[PDB]
């Protein structure tokens, strides 16, 4: 009847439909990551899954390093990911060279998600099926999480998560924050946030992990990177 | 079917619709006849009497000079109609201006339909619901002559042709009394001839007709209410019984 | 008979020769054994015993195999209506059929339905075409008023089973009845050996064991898996008329027959 | 029965002297010498409490009644709708004096646009079936209707006018307060709850309820609590039951669609 | 297969059914009316909507302005009618400084119209659906009224109307007018008509607007009087609602 | 029960009324509500906010928006095609009339903008238009306060005091029986909350909405001192303590 | 029954059906001796809630002869090919009795224009019937059998049905001048009781032309109103009360301020 094979065209009742499919679309990798700030800082875990027995697991990554400060975590199928972070390590020679000084993240999510609202509007192309989630140190307002989407809704969360188990760390993220009445998290050591993050989500589903299944982004001042397989025990040290 | 939605395609028959289409809205207009003596051409027209709320201080009209030995006179829709005798006007002045010479009738008569070509080749493009003639004289000489253009894109010559409501009664007419055996010599013959072709649309309304003529050396005369009323009189007066 | 087995209340299969769950059977021993067991309470507190029940999720669960197998326990009568197998072009007679078995199933004095597939009913009415959409209401709207009318009884009991959940989105006719919508699980890894004990039983075939199934049964994770590889591993000892099963066929059979399991 | 609905002090008088005072008090009608009327119509959105009250007055009528919802009146034989329609209204009639309940027409009583199809060509004279009988040449005075529908805004004005529904009522909306301290004293009363009573609580709150919710949160927070190896009572922890009764939060497409 | 997807297709009886479906839409619009007579041209006009929290005191929507001199009445689509003024307001004073004069009315409406038929044709793209009303005065033709239509045909009326129920306006226009009317008999005439063919029976001041021309100044071009509702509230109870 | 021409925007219906734009409108009911009034002396705006994820900063996002120091607006409807108007809108307010006049536009003048930003997407097909109703308020020294509508089909209107989004019927006839023509500021305020109490669910309080007006000069926003004319602004929203107690009463 | 003291609101329209139906058969000799044709049936079209089903029951009150209904598509039937004989078994019976009218109230659900996608036997019937009035035997069936067919809007029909040589006139019900709105008043209340001191033409003239049987509504409302008290008489006040109130909510939904346009 119409309606769905285009993107341009409001059923009666108001809502399209062709983006939704798109708000589907993002979870066929059957991945969930999460998001938590700190004190100073801010870190973002990962579930890996390489299933076959022939891909170097070091270059398979939903991480993409965008500049410094900068840090980002994506659903959706791979290709599309690199298509979105192109942009975002575009921008960042651009913002500086024109205005002076580097993209705070909520500009960069606030830029990035306009141009998937542009593809709301016309045929140009189709929208991206992924769903992102930036991540920073900021110079004025601190650490900070924003959380875009295909249409272009982009909030900014004080802690939050994605994937198909949206539902139940919805459930216990929130159960954490009242048992203290605080929005983000103390104890200023990135590294002990992360000891904090995944024993805060292994009993929420109930799955014990490797070093070799997962992968982390931190959020310090002055630098966003990456880490390999070190301080893989002490969770069960202690 | 679905062969005739479209401009830029053909008919297993070979012959493209939306062209000929337009023969079926030019024939839902009014009247338009033309006919040429030895030294004078005549044009005339369906007007109509629509109503007491126009303006009798200006009457509308078909015809449309371009320049001082050319004419034009149509039928079909005004809107597509207005704007090819803009392109038409522009372009004659444009030849006098080039070549410091009037136009002959031919080279205007083909650049009318060397748009009415275009407009209906290149598709994202509607023809032009209306046929035309031309009529006037060429400059240096007497040579009368009158052209027909129709939204195909194509250029005739006719002695005598009508387009639209009921011409078929009309072209059919003149042919039993027209001929080149015996071409008329001057207006009062013309018109009594032309007066006359009329009627089979005109069902005695008076209020319901205009007409013009042609001179050589560039001029023109058109003509009055009463000029007609005579006219209308004559014809009738052979209708005694 | 005209449409279907009803079990005559008694035919025992084990509801516990089976590996599934013990927390949703039991969350389901709830809303059906325990007023039909003990209406002192219900009674005692007035309210009416519960509306019907949803079972979502996609196929291998077993959600068939429960329902007429607690249905022996209390000993109701099980039958079907595939609302696949239940529309018709025809602008009434979609809606006559439901008419049929809420009297039908009266006539019977228990009686309880297994709808599958109803999404066919729950339809997001992206066509639009009125001429058919306008109907398709009809039908499902006169169910809302077929099923709870003046019926008064404890004993016509409804169920409907609904893989993927939520594609309806005109009604989720929440309100009211659904008492329970149960948060169905898939068959984890340690419920292989769980599911396997079932099938393996009634086999000479010198054990045939291993923690090597389910690795093998990782992905496969649907009961049609291990019903299949059971067979086809019988069918491989036979394959040299040996007497009985070696563990290796197990590890051969779900390791190179859940391809087809995940790949189409 | 009438007792065993809340908050219907308005709507609950207009029928019971509609439809019952008529067959026993006729005559002063005619004192005056007007006809009354005959047909009615209770149009309000779902759950606000209008399929139950007749079943009140079946109870209590004292004369005969009928039932067919307006999905019973298709079939895919042309033809027999109306004569079925037509076996109603005779067997009506007959059995006077008697009255008639439908529960939806909205699948029939409609705009009656410019058809080109059977459906909707057939579907319309079905209509013509009821319109030939409420007025035509041969009527009765024993004959009354009770129709009914979700909602009543499209349906053709000519069913809608006197001689045809000459007393057609609304329902209230979903944020009233005052029926609604009304319902739960009802509701609850009815059965045994706790001393602990916080539904003088539960009542300010902004939110926007029906009579069909509320028969659902005061039954499955009697769940929750008969589900614990109780007895009887409801503890003051159904906190769960109205939070539970959150069904936008259970509508995705009320959550991530039109953005 | 029917045809009216597009407005590049005649249909086979020879017509373009997109426009007769343009030019129905002024049907759902407002009327306007505007009279031609012996000291000025008057206008009227009727708000679709008259209630109560917006203001349609100081903001006119019917009778926007082009130049001192012309004033126009407007109907249809907003959107689409807008631009139109907004171009015909660019095209006088892009006449004015280059001939160092003011605009004649006939050059504007046709440069107006011409453009939509442009949006007719050539493109796959909507006709404006819009009809115009042209007030004003120009020196070789003195006083004048014309017409629009979202065909692009004009056409020099006396005194007409257009929206809704214009069609019963007239036989109340046609019957009952006298040319020799100097302006408050097409006044009472024009306000009774309104009030004739209405909705409802408010006829407040906010419903209706008025305007005038006026050759008053004295060997002066001409004057301007769009009245404010202290104009016109006191002139109907000054004329017998 | 519609078909064959709500599948563009480019082909009238013999009814004569044209496609999708009416089908536009019917999401910006589906958001959520808001309402602005006139009084005498200025000009309010307000809506709440059904924040879905509660852990979300509320304070991120803004309903309300700036246009100039002296306009500011606010829509009913779908929001990313807001936060992409604004500044498609402020864009020209500058390079438009700023440039070339000097100082900022009234608000007609700028909404007239607005407009030909909308009809610009309703001019072919395949292209939809913006999903939003917006309002604005302004002040000028011309004529002075004013509190206009905008719609998705390029039309503007005026008013005096207005709602939409759901509760826009039911607002919209409590405004009737809850207005004067002579009214002053704080008690719209008064009337806006009770108003805005009508279509409400959760909570009510200053953190789960935003609301602002307009008035008199605002100088200690300006941060520019020492000059005589160089006034300040005539905007400010109001901070949740500044409404939180406003609705002690 | 009903009769024409009832019917009152007019005098043009009803004075042109029997200017049809008496005339030839009571006196034909003068149309057989000015002998020129011999006028048919006929169709009255109107909105509803006008009149013209209540003009047909009280014409047969009014009429010596036989009179034939049928109501709304008892026609239209489930088996094939018999609707037809439903119908050509109808006519049979009325040239037994020369002098016989029909009538049948609507036809919009049988007479609808015609279309091949869908549509069968009803199309038929109606491509039957239509021939049975003006075809060979039609011309038998002419001479004294009429018709009277009452819609509500006509523009829906075929042409061949109300195309003249079998619908000859064509007759309008609009809704009333006051003076008629006024009178039916009377004609639905003078059973009523002594009205003390009252007026109602002031009332007819608040409301405008809305339609007929509404003001049936109102009169055995505005008693009402007046039952619930005990208060057996009628009031002044109670009328143009309700009046003023039954026609609000039919202008309740009519306001829209979508205003695409101007
Ligand atoms: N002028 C009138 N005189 C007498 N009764 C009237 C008049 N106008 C309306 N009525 C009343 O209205 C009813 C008749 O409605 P009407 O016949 O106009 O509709 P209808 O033609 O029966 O509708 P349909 O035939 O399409 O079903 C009767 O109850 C009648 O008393
Ligand atoms: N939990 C389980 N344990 C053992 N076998 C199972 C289980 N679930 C399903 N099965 C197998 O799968 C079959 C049931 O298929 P099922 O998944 O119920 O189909 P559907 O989901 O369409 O009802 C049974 O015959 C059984 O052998
Ligand atoms: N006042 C009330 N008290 C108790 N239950 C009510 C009340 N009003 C409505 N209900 C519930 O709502 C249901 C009726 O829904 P309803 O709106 O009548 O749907 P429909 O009209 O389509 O049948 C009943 O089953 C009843 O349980």
């Amino acid at each position: 009847a119409g309606y769905d094979r285009h993107i341009t065209i409001f059923s009666p009742e108001g809502r399209l439909y062709q983006v939704e499919y798109a708000f589907k679309a993002t979870n066929q990798t059957n991945i969930n990551s999460l998001a938590v700030r700190g004190k100073d800082c801010t870190v973002v875990i990962s579930q890996k899954k390489v299933p076959d027995k022939l891909l170097d697991p070091t270059t398979v990554s939903y991480i993409f390093c965008i500049s410094r400060t900068i840090g980002m975590v994506v659903n959706g199928p791979i290709p599309d990911a690199r298509n979105a972070a192109l942009r975002a390590k575009a921008e960042a020679a651009e913002f500086r060279y024109k205005y002076g000084y580097d993209m705070p993240c909520d500009v960069l999510a606030k830029r990035m998600a306009n141009l998937s609202q542009i593809y709301t509007q016309r045929a140009y192309m189709r929208p991206l099926g992924v769903i992102l989630t930036f991540v920073s140190v900021d110079e004025e307002l601190g650490p900070s999480i924003y959380k875009t989407d295909p249409a272009g809704y982009y909030v900014g969360y004080k802690a939050t998560a994605t994937g198909p188990k949206q539902q139940e760390i919805t459930t216990n993220l929130e159960n954490h924050f009242k048992k203290s009445k605080i929005d983000h998290i103390n104890e200023e050591s990135w590294e002990k946030v992360v000891e904090f993050a995944i024993t805060h989500m292994i009993d929420a589903l109930g799955t014990e992990f490797s070093k070799n299944d997962l992968e982390v982004g931190v959020a310090t001042k002055d630098k966003f990177f990456t880490l390999s397989a070190e301080n893989i025990e002490e969770r069960l040290v202690a | 079917s679905g062969y005739d939605r479209a401009l830029s395609i053909f008919s297993p028959d070979g012959h493209i619709f939306q062209v000929e289409y337009a023969l079926e809205a030019v024939k839902r207009g009014t009247c338009a006849v033309g006919v040429k003596g030895k030294n004078c051409v005549v044009l005339g027209c369906e007007r109509r009497s629509t109503l007491k709320l126009q303006d009798t201080r200006i009457t509308p009209s078909k015809v449309s000079k371009i320049d001082s030995h050319v004419v034009l006179s149509f039928s079909g829709l005004n809107a597509d109609s207005r704007i090819l005798i803009e392109k038409a006007r522009v372009e004659a002045q444009s030849h006098r201006l080039t070549l410091e010479d009037p136009v002959t009738v031919e080279y205007l008569t083909r650049y009318v339909a060397g748009v009415q070509q275009r407009y209906t080749q290149s598709g994202g493009v509607r023809p032009f619901g209306v046929s035309t003639l031309i009529a006037g004289f060429d400059p240096r000489d007497d040579e009368p002559k009158l052209y027909q253009t129709e939204p195909s894109g194509i250029y005739s010559s006719w002695s005598a042709q009508t387009i639209g409501r009921n011409s078929k009664t009309v072209r059919e007419f003149l042919e039993k009394n027209y001929d080149r055996k015996e071409p008329p010599a001057t207006v009062e013959e013309c018109v009594k001839l032309t007066v006359r072709s009329l009627l089979e649309v005109v069902q005695t309304g008076a209020k319901n007709i205009e007409i013009t003529v042609v001179k050589p050396d560039s001029d023109i005369v058109a003509l009055s209410s009463e000029e007609i009323n005579q006219y209308v009189t004559q014809i009738e007066q052979e209708k005694q019984e | 008979l005209v449409y279907n087995m009803t079990s005559f209340e008694q035919g025992e299969i084990t509801f516990d020769g089976i590996g599934g769950l013990t927390e949703q059977i039991r969350e389901l021993r709830e809303v059906i054994e325990l007023p039909l067991k003990n209406p002192e309470i219900f009674q005692r507190v007035g309210i009416k015993p519960p509306k019907g029940v949803l079972l979502y999720g996609p196929p291998g669960t077993g959600k068939t195999l429960l329902a007429k197998a607690v249905a022996a326990t209390i000993g109701a009568n099980f039958i079907f209506s595939p609302a696949s197998g239940i529309v018709d072009k025809y602008i009434g007679e979609s809606a006559r059929i439901i008419r049929e078995m809420f009297a039908y199933a009266k006539e019977h004095e228990p009686c309880i339905i297994f709808m599958d597939e109803v999404d066919a009913i729950g339809g997001r009415r992206f066509s639009e075409g009125t001429s058919a959409d306008r109907e398709i209401q009809r039908t499902l709207m006169e169910l809302l008023t077929q099923m709870d009318g003046f019926d008064n009884l404890g004993q016509t009991k409804i169920i409907m089973a609904t893989n993927r959940p939520d594609t309806l989105d005109p009604a989720l006719l929440r309100p009211g009845r659904l008492d329970r919508k149960v948060e169905i699980p898939l068959p984890n890894e340690a419920g292989r050996l769980e599911i396997f004990k079932i099938h393996t039983a009634k086999v000479k075939k010198t054990g045939e064991f291993d923690f090597e199934a389910a690795v093998k049964m990782s992905d496969g994770f649907n009961g049609a898996d291990i019903r299949n590889c059971a067979t086809e591993a019988g069918f491989f000892a036979i394959r040299d008329d040996r007497d009985h099963i070696n563990p290796d066929d197990l590890m051969k059979a779900v390791r190179k027959v859940a391809e087809v399991k995940k790949l189409e | 029965t009438y007792a065993d609905v809340g908050g219907l002090d308005m709507q609950k008088q207009e029928i019971r002297e509609a439809v019952e005072l008529p067959l026993v008090q006729a005559d002063l009608y005619e004192q005056i010498g007007i006809d009354p009327p005959r047909g009615v119509l209770l149009y309000g959105p779902p759950g606000t409490g209008k399929t139950m009250l007749v079943k009140a007055v079946a109870n209590s009528t004292k004369a005969a009644f009928i039932r067919v919802n307006g999905s019973e009146f298709v079939h895919k034989y042309l033809g027999e709708g109306p004569r079925m329609v037509r076996d109603v209204f005779r067997l009506a009639r007959e059995n006077a004096p008697s009255i008639i309940f439908i529960d939806e027409v909205d699948s029939i009583a409609t705009k009656r646009f410019d058809a080109q199809t059977g459906s909707d060509r057939e579907v319309q004279r079905i209509l013509i079936e009821l319109l030939t009988q409420m007025d035509g040449f041969d009527q009765s005075t024993n004959v009354k209707v009770i129709m009914a529908t979700n909602r009543a805004d499209t349906l053709d004005p000519a069913l809608l006018r006197p001689g045809r529904l000459d007393r057609k009522i609304e329902f209230p909306s979903l944020r009233d307060r005052r029926e609604r301290r009304l319902i739960f004293g009802t509701i609850a009363s009815k059965m045994s709850l706790a001393p602990e009573a916080d539904l003088d609580s539960l009542i300010i709150r902004n939110d926007s309820l029906s009579g069909a919710v509320i028969a659902a949160i005061m039954q499955e927070a009697g769940l929750r609590a008969v589900r614990k190896n109780r007895y009887v009572i409801l503890q003051s922890d159904l906190e769960e039951a109205y939070a539970t009764q959150v069904k936008t939060d259970n509508t995705v497409d009320k959550f991530d669609f039109y953005k | 297969r029917r045809y009216d997807s597009r407005t590049t297709i005649f249909s086979p009886e020879g017509r373009l059914y997109q426009v007769e479906y343009a030019l129905e839409s002024i049907s759902h619009a407002g009327t306007a009316i505007g009279i031609m007579a012996s000291d000025g041209i008057v206008l009227a006009a009727e708000r679709k909507v008259t209630s109560t929290l917006l203001e349609q005191d100081t903001s006119t929507e019917k009778l926007y302005k082009l130049n001192d001199k012309i004033a126009v009445a407007v109907a249809g689509l907003t959107a689409d009618a807008e631009i139109l003024i907004n171009t015909a307001r660019i095209h006088a004073q892009n006449y004015l400084k280059t001939y160092n004069e003011d605009i004649p009315v006939e050059i504007l409406v046709r440069r107006l119209s011409d453009i939509k038929q442009g949006y007719t044709q050539h493109g796959g793209l909507r006709p404006f659906g819009v009809s115009f009303i042209y007030a004003g005065y120009d020196d070789r033709y003195g006083y004048q009224l014309y017409t629009s239509n979202p065909s692009g045909n004009y056409t020099g009326w006396k005194a007409i109307s257009v929206g809704a129920n214009t069609s019963a306006a007239q036989t109340l226009l046609q019957m009952d007018y006298k040319d020799d009317m100097k302006v408050d008999d097409a006044i009472e005439l024009a306000l009774k008509t309104l009030s004739k063919t209405t909705d409802s029976s408010a006829l407040t001041y906010d419903r209706l607007e008025f305007a005038t021309i006026r050759k008053g100044a004295n060997d002066g071009e001409v004057y301007q009087k769009i009245f404010k509702p202290q104009e016109i509230k006191d002139i109907l109870v000054k004329t017998g609602i | 029960m519609t078909d064959r021409y709500s599948f563009s925007l480019t082909t009238f219906s013999p009814s004569g009324k044209l496609g999708q734009i009416d089908y536009a409108l019917t999401a910006v009911k589906q958001g959520v509500t808001s309402l602005g009034i006139k009084a005498t002396n200025g000009v309010v705006i307000a809506t709440e906010k059904k924040s879905s994820s509660p852990l979300a900063m509320s304070e991120t996002l803004s309903k309300v928006s700036l246009l100039t120091p002296d306009i500011g607006a606010v829509y009913s409807g779908m929001g990313p095609d807001y936060r992409v108007l604004v500044d498609k809108s402020r864009k020209v307010a500058h390079t438009s009339y700023k440039r070339i006049y000097g100082e900022y536009p009234p608000t007609k003048l700028l909404v007239s903008e607005v407009a030909k930003i909308m009809q610009e997407a309703t001019q072919s097909g395949g292209v939809r238009p913006f999903g939003v109703s917006l309002l604005i308020a302004g002040h000028d020294e011309f004529n002075g306060f004013s509190l206009y509508q905008v719609d998705p089909s390029g039309s503007y209107f005026p008013w005096k005091a207005t709602a939409i989004g759901k509760g826009s019927v039911a607002a919209k006839t409590f405004l009737e029986k809850r207005w004067n023509d002579e009214l002053e500021l704080e008690d719209a305020i008064h009337i806006a909350l009770l108003t805005l109490k009508e279509s409400v669910e959760g909570e009510f309080n200053g953190d789960t909405i935003e609301l602002a007006i307009i008035g008199d000069e605002n100088p200690d926003l300006l941060g520019y001192t020492g000059i005589p004319t160089d006034k300040g602004p005539r905007f400010r929203k109001l901070t949740s303590q500044e409404i939180n107690d406003r609705l002690e009463a | 029954d009903s009769t024409y003291d009832m019917v009152g609101g007019l005098t043009k329209q009803i004075k042109e059906i029997k200017e049809v139906i008496e005339l030839p058969v009571k006196h034909p000799e003068l149309f057989e001796s000015l002998g020129i044709a011999q006028p048919k049936g006929v169709i009255l079209y109107g909105p509803p809630g006008t009149g013209k089903t209540l003009l047909a029951r009280a014409v047969a009150h009014h009429t010596d002869c036989k009179f034939i209904r049928v109501s709304g598509a008892e026609l239209v039937q489930k088996y094939i090919g018999e609707g037809s004989r439903m119908v050509r078994e109808l006519f049979v019976m009325a040239r037994e009795h020369a002098p016989s009218i029909i009538f049948m109230d609507e036809i919009d659900s049988i007479g609808s224009t015609r279309v091949e996608g869908s549509g069968g036997g009803d199309s038929e019937v109606q491509r039957t019937m239509l021939e049975l009035l003006n075809q060979l035997d039609g011309f038998e069936t002419s001479k004294n059998i009429k018709i009277i067919m009452a819609t509500n809007r006509l523009d829906i029909l075929d042409p061949a049905l109300l195309r003249p040589g079998r619908i000859d006139r064509k007759i309008e019900f609009p809704p009333p001048s006051v003076a008629a709105r006024a009178e039916i008043l009377r004609i639905h209340s003078r059973k009523m009781n002594l009205t003390r001191g009252i007026n109602l033409r002031k009332v007819a003239e608040k409301m405008n032309g809305c339609s007929g049987a509404d003001v049936k509504g109102v009169c055995t409302e505005a008693g009402m109103y007046a039952l619930r008290e005990r208060r057996i008489h009628v009031t002044q006040e109670d009328f143009e009360l309700a009046v003023g109130k039954v026609m609000n909510k039919n202008q309740e939904t009519a306001i829209s301020v979508a205003k695409l346009f101007k």
